[PDB]
């Protein structure tokens, strides 16, 4: 893909056509939904799980003791830069994950599209197919709902894509 | 004769920025904060039983420094200690203060 | 100072909020607190790569 | 319609397991989601996409899904847990949202099973109104299924009604209330009425008898 | 959490129609798109109707379309449904929910969130059957030890039953009602009270029937 | 893929066809088995693999002390928290890299017979080929062991394919 | 005239759930508990020395 | 009691067997004995995704 | 791919190419250099961060204390075995990343390439193209440079591949 589509309000990913009849552009729901799904979940899991702690050691000095207060130091000191090492590792890995999910549903979605087109199509490269057959809004209608058949336009476009 | 078919995703003018692991920022769409850094700056009486012993100390609570009087026989949840708070009774000093204030709170 | 509101996180600072996993406020907690790091702040992606157009 | 068996069974303690069958149309396109219903109220959401739980609910209950079959588990089943549980999942063809059939879960009852029994007869009120209802009932006792041998003067009725309340949200126990009705013509021309309880909890059918008096 | 004040129920004749409507509150109405699921007595969960946070999309069951209407506003934060031609496989519970569905249903503001916004309402009864609904009948029953009121020859089932002014909260037990080949419900509420309180406090009971302005109070103790 | 097969019992992945001579399946050797060492080696690091330790602070205790109580109470807990997390977080990512690797086997095992019947073939998207020439149980014997050759096969899937 | 060819894997009636980054919850075909939470009830002599 | 078996991870429960790599039996251990976790299970993936047919 | 290729030393990924004027090799300057770029981030991050710690508990000890002994003992072990199991780790995953994005990089490049040949070509499935025109180090150099176009040997090319 070269870059991102910002008039889609009703979706993440989508069609954009030119045919004939104009240009359109429509999104498609099932992938949105599984990403959506998906972050959910990673939301769930992170947000509003806290376990409880009452009773601890104390943390702040007024005095000079010695022994003890350098241990209890220690101890708290190792204690958050242990857990800031977790919380900054746990950050990054997730927002890695959300990323990858994202781009795979992307590519999903192309390669539902591809392998619905057998022969009646050509992949520029571009994130944009070549359909070698007058195809009408119903046709694209047809494409996106699963429905299309290659067999009524695949000797048309066989045609048109080698002759 | 022939038309054509592009698939791509949304996009906003404004996004946020995030760190992964290929890249230490990489702008997304939208992104929330996971460390609450701000807070009101008062205390809440709920749902945790709370105990302003505003000019007393626990172990003057204890010993019964006649201005913790109010403190007889209470019970808490957090005892909330004052920069304010001072002895005013004889006085006095509790080796292993620090042990008998943790075990009484 | 002492308040009449509801928050199972208390912190000498005041009381804080318990749904991020995280928070630099205070390191000395009582209740259901979430954990004390260093980073001032971490973002989590709620959406997918953004290049504008 | 999604198919949920009927009934679910444990003890305390077991971790039992609700299934949900679909169809391609729905489960294997879309998530699922589970309900519960306490007896005698609104439902309630445990879990949706499959496996999350909302904030209120705890981490006892979990869900999964592969394919077209979905499934609920509950780990610690307590007390407080017998209910009605409904799988729900959003169907394309429909464009609609199909529930389950609907699936109860017992607990194993320790099997006291010991029916309070108490005869109740007909009152003032009833009798000047030309009405007449004698009532035997069975409180604290299980399982579910029983019969009640009705003595009209040692003599046997037909379109005797009955109902069974579920289990008390502790107890767990069972109770059952049946109660004949009539008008005076009927009524004094008899004279002993009586109840026998055939119930797996005790040796033979036990009766228990008023008389006009 | 959600305060929502819900209408419309009652009886209705076969052939007529129902409207319902619940107007919620406690949050931003505006962005949620809503459910009405309903439920027949004795058991049962069967799915309704579904609107859109702005209408754009309605879609009902195949058990009820063409006879029935969802609609929504935003101003007034009300949900309502209408329904005609009644029969009595419609004679049921109905709730306004927020149940999960697909993602476009709900606004953007709300397609990500780690909270899962829901909600069932109360039910709303509508029964469809010959009118006439006539008040209840209530008597005593008196004979370790057990008494209790019997409230009979009363429709509709909307019925509660309290004991002493809502004190007696124990061992209580409310039998669900039960249709006859009449027009008319039953009901029995007992109580296994020790034998040890036949005069240290008698009881006595009180039945709340809304639609027949009805608070019938009747103390039990035998003879 | 739209679901699995419950008849394969001497391996993981397999093949499946419908020909003039009837229906067969039959497993693949390599790819299981790469899935299966790699399963091995991640057994082979988890499990077995204990240090000792013997003397230790106390955990348990039966009197009121305060302050050095408070401070072992703290250590241990903290201790358990973070190893609990670890095991966790690990746990998580051992299993989405299995799940990872047994798909990319799978996609692996795909590829390797697409590139093979080169223009003789189509994907018809459900997992599953089309074959355009008649193909004998000895020419999918041929396929599966990787000595299928097009070029005997070509001109006749070429003509079935395009005419 | 032509032939169909199929790639597949194999499956069990009764898998294991598991869980991964993306799931919460996800059904294998068999998985090992890494958590030892059974004991016997009682201590072994050998090899440490011990000393009752 | 004090048994008569082969075992290098003592717990006040009893020996318990040091394969696993993690343990909730108790966290007082003498010996080669897997870390003590809060989790009571933890499950390892030794197969592929299952969708049954 | 079958193996490596190391005569390569003006960059990591390349081309081959054996036409009528002989036998070629050149680098592809792109995918290196973000290959390149990936590394050098992953050291910026890991190489010269490392904070200040001054004064901390005592670790070593010529006499016999017993409690306190015994739980500074216990809190710098655990915290060592925490910090080299983080290690570790760390090492581990960042390390299959590297090996994941050289390998996302190499497949990006036969794509990019793989989607320029639109139907000129066929994939003979060693990491290597099969171009059915008469194509020349000039051609060859309008492949890689991102100006081939399909068009001008898209008709040969179709000719000497169905006929
Ligand atoms: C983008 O993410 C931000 C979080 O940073 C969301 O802003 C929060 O929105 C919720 C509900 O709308 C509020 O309760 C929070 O107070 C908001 N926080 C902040 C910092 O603004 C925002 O809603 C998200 N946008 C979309 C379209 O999902
Ligand atoms: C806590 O102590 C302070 C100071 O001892 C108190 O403030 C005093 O209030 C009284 C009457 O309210 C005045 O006579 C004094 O002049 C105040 N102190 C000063 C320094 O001006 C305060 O009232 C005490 N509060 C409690 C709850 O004990
Ligand atoms: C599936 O995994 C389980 C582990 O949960 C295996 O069961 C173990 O098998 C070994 C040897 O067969 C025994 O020593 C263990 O006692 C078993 N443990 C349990 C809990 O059953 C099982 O063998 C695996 N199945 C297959 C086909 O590999």
């Amino acid at each position: 893909i070269e870059n991102g589509w910002e008039g889609m309000v009703d979706g993440w990913y989508g069609f954009r056509h030119q045919n004939s009849e104009g240009r359109g552009q429509a999104a498609d729901l099932k992938s949105t939904q599984a990403a959506i799904d998906q972050i959910n979940g990673k939301l769930n899991r992170l947000i509003g799980k806290t376990n409880e702690k009452f009773h601890q050691i104390e943390k702040e000095f007024s005095e000079v003791e010695g022994r003890i207060q350098d241990l209890e130091k220690y101890v708290e000191d190792t204690k958050i830069d242990l857990w800031s090492y977790n919380a900054e590792l746990l950050v990054a890995l997730e927002n890695q994950h959300t990323i990858d999910l994202t781009d795979s549903e992307m590519n999903k979605l192309f390669e539902k599209t591809k392998k619905q087109l057998r022969e009646n199509a050509e992949d520029m490269g571009n994130g944009c197919f070549k359909i070698y057959h007058k195809c009408d809004n119903a046709c694209i209608g047809s494409i996106r709902n699963g429905t299309y058949d290659h067999d009524v336009y695949r000797d048309e476009a066989l045609n048109n894509r080698f002759q | 004769p022939g038309a054509t078919l592009c698939l791509g995703h949304h996009a906003v003018p404004n996004g946020t920025i995030v760190k992964t692991i290929t890249n230490d920022q990489i702008e997304v769409t939208n992104a929330t904060e996971l460390v609450q850094n701000s807070s009101i700056g008062e205390i809440c009486d709920s749902p945790h039983q709370i105990l302003d012993g505003e000019n007393c100390t626990l172990i003057d609570a204890l010993l019964g420094d006649p201005q913790c009087d109010g403190f007889q026989n209470k019970k808490w949840d957090l005892f909330v200690e004052r920069s304010k708070a001072y002895s005013n009774c004889y006085p006095y000093d509790v080796p292993d203060y620090a042990s008998l204030r943790s075990l009484v709170a | 100072p002492i308040g009449k509101c509801n928050s199972e996180c208390i912190t000498p600072n005041g009381s804080i909020p318990n749904d991020k996993p995280f928070q630099n406020v205070n390191r000395i907690t009582y209740g259901a607190c979430p954990r004390y790091v260093k980073q001032s702040t971490l973002k989590l992606a709620t959406g997918m790569r953004n290049v504008p157009e | 319609m999604l198919t949920q068996p009927p009934s679910a069974s444990g003890t305390p303690g077991q971790r039992v397991t609700i299934s949900c069958s679909g169809s391609s149309s729905n489960i294997g396109g879309n998530t699922v989601h589970w309900f519960q219903q306490l007896p005698g109220t609104a439902p309630k959401l445990l879990i949706y996409t499959n496996s999350l739980r909302p904030s209120g609910v705890p981490d006892r209950f979990s869900g999964s899904k592969s394919g077209t079959s979905a499934s609920l588990a509950i780990s610690g089943l307590q007390s407080e847990d017998e209910a009605d549980y409904y799988c729900a999942a959003w169907d394309n063809s429909l464009n609609g949202q199909v529930f389950g059939g609907g699936t109860k879960l017992t607990v194993l009852g320790q099997p006291k099973a010991a029916p309070s029994v108490t005869l109740f007869p007909p009152s003032s009120e009833e009798l000047q109104a030309n009405k007449a209802t004698l009532v035997c009932l069975i409180s604290d006792f299980y399982p579910g299924a029983v019969t009640v041998a009705w003595k009209a003067d040692s003599s046997p009725v037909k379109a005797g009604v009955e109902t069974t309340t579920p289990s008390k949200q502790s107890n767990n126990k069972y109770a059952a209330s049946s109660y004949l009705s009539l008008t005076p013509e009927q009524w004094k021309s008899h004279r002993s009425y009586s109840c026998q309880v055939t119930h797996e909890g005790s040796t033979v059918e036990k009766t228990v008898a008023p008389t006009e008096c | 959490q959600v305060q929502l004040l819900e209408s419309g129920g009652g009886v209705v004749q076969p052939g007529r129609s129902l409207r319902l409507s619940c107007a919620a509150s406690g949050f931003t109405f505006s962005n949620y798109g809503m459910h009405w699921v309903r439920q027949a007595p004795g058991k049962g969960l069967e799915w309704v109707a579904i609107i859109s946070f702005d209408g754009s999309k309605k879609y009902y069951a195949n058990s009820v379309k063409g006879r029935s209407t969802i609609s929504r506003d935003n101003s007034k934060n009300t949900l309502s449904l209408q329904m005609n031609s009644l029969g009595p496989e419609d004679t049921a519970l109905y709730y306004c929910a927020k149940l999960p569905s697909p993602y476009y249903f709900d606004s953007r503001f709300v397609w990500v969130a780690a909270s899962a916004f829901h909600f069932w309402g109360q039910g709303i009864l509508v029964t469809v059957s010959s009118a006439s609904t006539k008040g209840p009948s209530v008597f005593p029953l008196a004979p370790t030890a057990a008494l209790g009121c019997l409230v009979k020859d009363y429709f509709p089932e909307p019925v509660t039953v309290s004991w002493n002014s809502g004190a007696l909260t124990s061992g209580v037990h409310t039998f669900p009602a039960v249709l006859q080949s009449s027009g008319l419900y039953s009901l029995s509420s007992v109580v296994t009270v020790p034998s040890s309180s036949l005069g240290t406090q008698t009881y006595i009971c009180n039945v709340n029937h809304k639609p027949s302005n009805t608070k019938v109070d009747k103390r039990v103790e035998p003879k």
